[PDB]
């Protein structure tokens, strides 16, 4: 379902399976407003971080998906280094190809 | 050997513009050989057939160091941050 | 001779023996050290240079197995004997990829 009018069912396991585009060419349909009447949406605050929290796990399924000929990422600094008086740890400067070939 | 020359010439070398150019610059350095041995002592290479080319540049798919056996660690993040021709028969001639 | 406990057993039994990538890795893995009042935790500046010392050994021992390309060395000075009357063979050194050796 891509429906705001009932969007108490439809708020992380839809958005989570489905592709965006269909939110996005609703979204774009509708202009920059909603009714905020139907549904239990109360008031704007709520609304626009339920639609950040799905997007944020919408990209986040889509990169582990898309993980699978990519690379694991990695942090910009170690700080994996209990060993302190033995020796220190350098950082990580990523500069190969994300891609396996 | 001959005599101070060698000296002299250094004191020469490093009384002309080095102290203008490093007035707000210059201090002592410490020395953590203590701590920065073990860091760079452990140096491990796989190795490489023989009657082939040694590779020029580190970013070809088929280097063994690339492909599949990257491994963070801390060696293997200190030659992928300062990488510079090191590898082949530069590292070979760090290892003796 | 594996415990990270004790930072004396794991310096140059465990690695001049086999490739010293996989116990720096596990050790690596398994923190640095845990509690350091039962064992032998005083001196550690004997444990670091017996490590180091295995460490260069496991070096020195891979780098001897696997150069199989140059085995035969020379010496670079000169006039190291009375009967220098002819020129010898100038060649060069370890200076290229390796491909006739």
């Amino acid at each position: 379902s891509r429906v705001v009018f009932d969007p108490s069912n439809p708020t992380t396991f839809s958005v989570e399976a489905i592709a965006a585009y269909t939110p996005v060419a609703l979204i774009r349909l509708l202009n920059a407003s909603g009714p905020l009447q139907p549904g239990h949406r109360v008031d704007i605050a709520d609304a626009r971080s339920i639609y950040t929290v799905g997007a944020a796990a919408s990209a986040a399924r889509a990169r582990a998906n898309h993980n699978a000929n990519t690379i694991r990422r990695t942090a910009m600094f170690a700080e994996t280094d209990p060993m302190t008086w033995l020796r220190p740890t350098v950082g990580l400067k990523r500069t190969f190809n994300p891609r396996i070939i | 050997h001959h005599d101070r020359e060698w000296g002299i010439l250094s004191k020469i070398y490093y009384y002309i513009v080095i102290p203008a150019f490093s007035r707000g610059s210059c201090c002592t350095m410490g020395v953590r050989y203590d701590r920065l041995y073990p860091a760079l002592q452990a140096v491990i290479v796989p190795e490489i057939p023989a009657d082939e080319e040694a590779p020029t540049t580190p970013e070809d798919p088929r280097h063994p160091l690339h492909a599949h056996q990257l491994v963070p660690n801390s060696l293997n993040v200190y030659f992928h941050n300062a990488h510079l021709t090191v590898d082949g028969d530069a590292l070979l001639t760090l290892q003796e």
